[PDB]
């Protein structure tokens, strides 16, 4: 527990207690009657065999219920000095109930970092634990995997140690479906870094985060506080290790939230948190009130939310400008184009009596959002009614209808809004942007999640597309690229088949002739139509990818053209204006009014398709990927209903199995997931027996063979040699000891020519 | 204590007894020592024991037994002979000093060296850090450690 004194408060919730370990190890147990058996409620229970009869077994579940079962069904129970193993890659017995019940027990003692293999999982608490502050973050600095327990700082700072160790970019790619925790592990791994170089970079990092938020973040029915945009936030660090520089690359923001609401979600906090009346300037400067409900664009859904304060939120977010170095002018120009897309989506509009022209109905909220905008209300209005188009040194006018100029009404406030949260991310970038040295980075990729809605659209299945990926790359990470890289160093090795491959459902939607390629083409067609989409998609698809199928359609639903099998789920997806979508046509009469703009701000952030741009920040950020080292983050929803401590067994098992996360554990254990260069091996642990090096290789060999070691647990290959995770943890371990050891020596050898100093003082006034 | 058998010369002896002599703080000028000032003799005398092991010769001495129980050159002698029995080659030293060396350019940070010796180990002293570092760092403020350990093993 003395061991555990610098973490303070934090400590029961990090590791449990020396009472709890002896207890723990001590408790009743029976290797023979202690085991685990499927159950079609709960994926698993424990049991205590009671009878052995013929090839069954007869025995008593924890919930008092005789099962008979088959021999082949029963998994055996960990011994008691399993419980709540810290890493599952430890495990005895490794298969889905012995990872499911040691994630369960941590869980329920409120320990949500669980390592697993060279990985990490974490179960969302629902709750706020004191596991997260500077004292925290002190106490993890420079801990080795064992001395530590699991948390998002460890790490954090194990990919620090990689990084300056191996002389390589690092990246934590922390997955999870919608509301699982990965903004919350983001924002960590960045306090983490900021704190430890803060014993005003520091304080604009972590200030980065609600500022975007604000207008990047929004209700949904799964996550109160849903990221509706992509994020890799780059810390650069000096080639010793200090912090230098960050930057924010920001994907694909979903521009139909800023117009639209589905019946259970919000549209941007920003709104929200400015209609509050907190700042009561702000709705004077905005010609606005204080009702959400006063503005069509922003309360088609819902317009509160139990668990936020959105008074308490705009002065995070006006506080987060102020450190990010935002003027008076810079924040109230984002203020004031906010409250112009309120007063944007107001203007009214109805038929001319004689023919199919639309003409503005009322002027008064066209009139206050030509005024924020610094546009003139007539030349707005004709724009929209009339587009231009040049024919030989004349504008002609292009007919509109309603249908059309509300379209484009709608259209134009979706690209002011995304135009100005770009704006955004790149002033940011300027002020995190130090101009100091750098070598390395630790890139964090925090992605929108897996999400399943009531209505799922082009917006669904760009995300999901995401999350796809991002398990494939998980794949490739741990089972192909590790094998290959085992043959490469000429390792026996013997080619293990994971069964973790997303390819056929990738190749559905991004190859030629797949989802993306079919909308693309169609779009180039002046006479295609959302039919025409739909038809292309079932002729080329319906039994022919297994990944495509029929929409499951249910009654009091909403209606769904396809489904698609993706990692996580069978997605039914609405294909209503995709072509739209993919194409996002601007009315340019409009733009060359917002470049010609008053207001400086609206004046410079207007000075082929969103599949096509999705699929080339998709790949490029896969190859920024592959240059670097990932160090993986599971995040995990342990329930349907946002209660804390509580697990749903088939949605963690769901979870567990799709992430593939025993696979992952097991080409840990089997393979050999640490490795060193031979001149970088001489450097680290020629100090564990300096007599055994006095050829690269050959001195591994003889440092190695001359240690009280397991053998069997380090092999050389072409230019490294290979460890299992377990023996690097030892030779760590005793390297530590042997370096306290040495400078014990070299203390004793520094007294002696402190006492020969003063001796040979107290010589020169008698003797000497 | 009896079991030793001195080998020493008695002109070795009487060498010893001099500078055994020469750490007396005794009021009466008794020529005797504190248990606590028996390192410092052992070293003076050529020795480079580990505090563990003067405490181990000592027979494991309470901290009021170092402070003030006395100690004759009689019962010093045995013990200094013992010790002279039982290192660390520059090798090892070396390699220690490494750990520390980030880039592998072979220096090491004046107040990083300063901070190790103090922290880990058998802690030395604030003071005894001062006084061991004095004029051994460069214009740079930095410590070419392999020069350091010929420094101390020359010392
Ligand atoms: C167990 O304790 C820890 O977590 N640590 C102890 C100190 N370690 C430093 C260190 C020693 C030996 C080798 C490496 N590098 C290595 O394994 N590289 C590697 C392995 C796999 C892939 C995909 N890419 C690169 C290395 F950094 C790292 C932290
Ligand atoms: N480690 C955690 N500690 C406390 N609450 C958490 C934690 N992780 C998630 N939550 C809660 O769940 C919500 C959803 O988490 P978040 O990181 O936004 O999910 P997502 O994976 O969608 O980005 C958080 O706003 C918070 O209320
Ligand atoms: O709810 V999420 O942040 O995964 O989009
Ligand atoms: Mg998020």
């Amino acid at each position: 527990d003395a061991e555990m004194a610098a973490f303070g408060e934090a400590a029961p919730y990090l590791r449990k207690s020396e009472k709890e370990r002896l207890e723990a190890q001590t408790r009743p147990f029976d290797l023979k009657k202690d085991v685990f058996v499927p159950d079609d409620k709960e994926e698993f229970v424990k049991a205590t065999i009671l009878s052995r009869e013929g090839g069954k077994v007869t025995a008593e579940t924890e919930h008092g219920k005789t099962v008979t079962v088959k021999e082949d069904q029963v998994l055996q129970q960990n011994p008691p000095k399993f419980d709540k193993i810290e890493d599952m890659a430890m495990l005895t017995f490794l298969h889905e109930p012995a990872v499911l019940y040691n994630l369960k027990e941590r869980y329920a003692s409120w320990m949500i970092y669980t390592y697993s293999g060279l990985f990490c999982v974490t179960i969302n608490p629902y709750k706020w634990l004191p596991v997260y502050n500077a004292e925290v973050v002190a106490a993890y600095r420079g801990k080795k995997r064992s001395e530590a327990p699991p948390h998002i700082f460890s790490i954090s700072d194990n990919a620090y140690q990689y990084m300056l160790t191996d002389r390589e970019n690092q990246s934590i790619l922390i997955t999870g479906e919608s509301g699982a925790g990965k903004t919350v592990n983001t924002k960590r791994v960045i306090q983490y870094f900021a704190v430890i170089a803060a014993i005003t970079l520091e304080d604009q990092i972590i200030q980065a985060n609600p500022a975007l938020e604000a207008f990047g973040n929004a209700k949904t029915v799964r996550n109160d506080n849903s990221s509706r945009f992509g994020k890799f936030i780059r810390i650069h660090f000096g080639a010793t290790g200090k912090l230098a520089s960050a930057d924010i690359e920001t994907y694909l923001l979903e521009k139909s939230r800023v117009i639209f609401q589905l019946k259970a979600e919000r549209d941007y906090h920003i709104f929200y948190q400015i209609l509050s009346n907190k700042k009561p300037e702000l709705l004077d400067m905005l010609l606005i009130t204080n009702n959400p409900y006063d503005y069509a664009f922003i309360s088609q859904g819902e317009t509160t939310v139990a668990s936020i304060d959105d008074a308490e939120e705009l002065m995070a977010t006006d506080n987060a400008f102020d450190v990010l170095g935002f003027t008076t002018e810079e924040k109230n120009s984002m203020y004031k184009l906010t409250g112009a897309i309120m007063h944007f989506g107001n203007m009214k509009f109805k038929l001319k009596q004689r023919e199919e022209q639309a003409e503005p109905d009322g002027t008064e909220e066209a009139d206050k959002s030509a005024y924020l905008m610094g546009l003139n209300s007539a030349d707005l209005l004709k724009g929209l009614c009339h587009p231009r188009v040049k024919v030989g040194n004349e504008y002609v006018t292009k007919g509109q209808n309603v249908q059309q100029v509300v379209y484009a009404k709608g259209a134009l406030a979706k690209a002011v809004y995304e135009r100005m949260f770009n704006w955004m991310v790149t002033r940011i970038n300027a002020t995190l942007e130090t101009k100091q040295p750098r070598q390395y980075f630790i890139g964090v990729l925090d992605i929108a999640g897996f999400e399943i809605f009531d209505f799922n659209s082009f917006e669904q299945l760009c995300i999901n597309f995401t999350n796809e990926k991002l398990q494939q790359f998980f794949n490739h990470h741990m089972f192909v690229l590790e094998q290959e890289e085992y043959k490469k160093e000429g390792i026996e090795w013997e080619f293990i088949d994971f069964g973790m491959d997303l390819q056929a459902c990738i190749d559905l939607i991004e190859k030629p002739m797949g989802i993306m390629s079919i909308l693309e083409e169609e779009c180039m067609f002046p006479k295609a139509t959302d039919m025409t989409f739909k038809a292309k998609l079932f002729d080329n698809h319906l039994g022919k990818s297994s990944n495509f199928q029929k929409p499951r359609n249910i009654k009091g639903k909403p209606e769904a053209h396809f489904s698609l099998i993706h990692y996580a789920g069978t997605v039914d997806y609405n294909i209503i204006g995709w072509l739209q979508k993919n194409k996002d046509p601007l009315n340019e009469t409009v733009v060359d009014l917002y470049k010609k703009s008053s207001l400086k701000m609206l004046s410079s952030l207007f000075a082929q398709t969103v599949s096509a741009l999705h699929r080339e920040n998709l790949n490029k950020l896969m190859t920024n990927l592959r240059s670097t080292h990932p160090h993986f983050v599971r995040c995990i929803i342990p329930n349907e209903t946002k209660s804390p401590g509580v697990i749903d067994n088939p949605l963690v098992m769901h979870q567990l199995r799709c992430n593939g996360v025993l696979e992952g554990i097991r080409i840990c254990r089997k393979g050999f997931p640490n490795r060193i260069l031979y001149g970088d091996f001489r450097q680290r642990y020629r100090i564990l027996n300096p007599a055994a090096i006095p050829d690269s290789r050959k001195g591994a060999e003889k440092l190695l063979g001359s240690l009280d070691i397991d053998h069997n647990q380090y092999k050389f290959g072409h230019t490294k040699v290979f460890f299992k995770a377990g023996l690097l943890g030892l030779l760590e371990e005793m390297r530590d000891e042997r370096l306290s050891r040495i400078i014990t020596r070299i203390q004793a050898q520094s007294r002696g020519v402190l006492s020969r100093m003063e001796f040979k003082k107290l010589l020169e006034r008698r003797d000497s | 204590p009896s079991k030793i058998k001195i080998e020493f010369t008695p002109e070795q002896i009487e060498e010893f007894k001099e500078a055994f002599t020469l750490f007396d703080r005794t009021p009466k000028c008794e020529m005797k020592i504190t248990y606590g000032q028996c390192g410092d003799v052992l070293r003076a005398l050529g020795q480079n024991p580990t505090q563990a092991e003067v405490l181990r010769v000592l027979g494991k001495p309470k901290q009021e037994e170092l402070n003030s129980k006395m100690m004759d050159f009689d019962t010093f002698l045995p013990m200094l002979q013992h010790i002279s029995k039982n290192t660390g080659t520059y090798e090892d030293f070396v390699e220690g000093l490494r750990v520390f060396d980030k880039e592998g350019n072979g220096t090491v940070m004046g107040a990083e060296l300063r901070h190790v010796l103090a922290t880990l180990g058998e802690k030395l002293t604030e003071d005894e850090v001062e006084k061991l570092m004095a004029g051994q760092e460069d214009s740079n403020g930095c410590i070419n450690y392999e020069a350091f350990v010929k420094h101390i093993m020359a010392g």
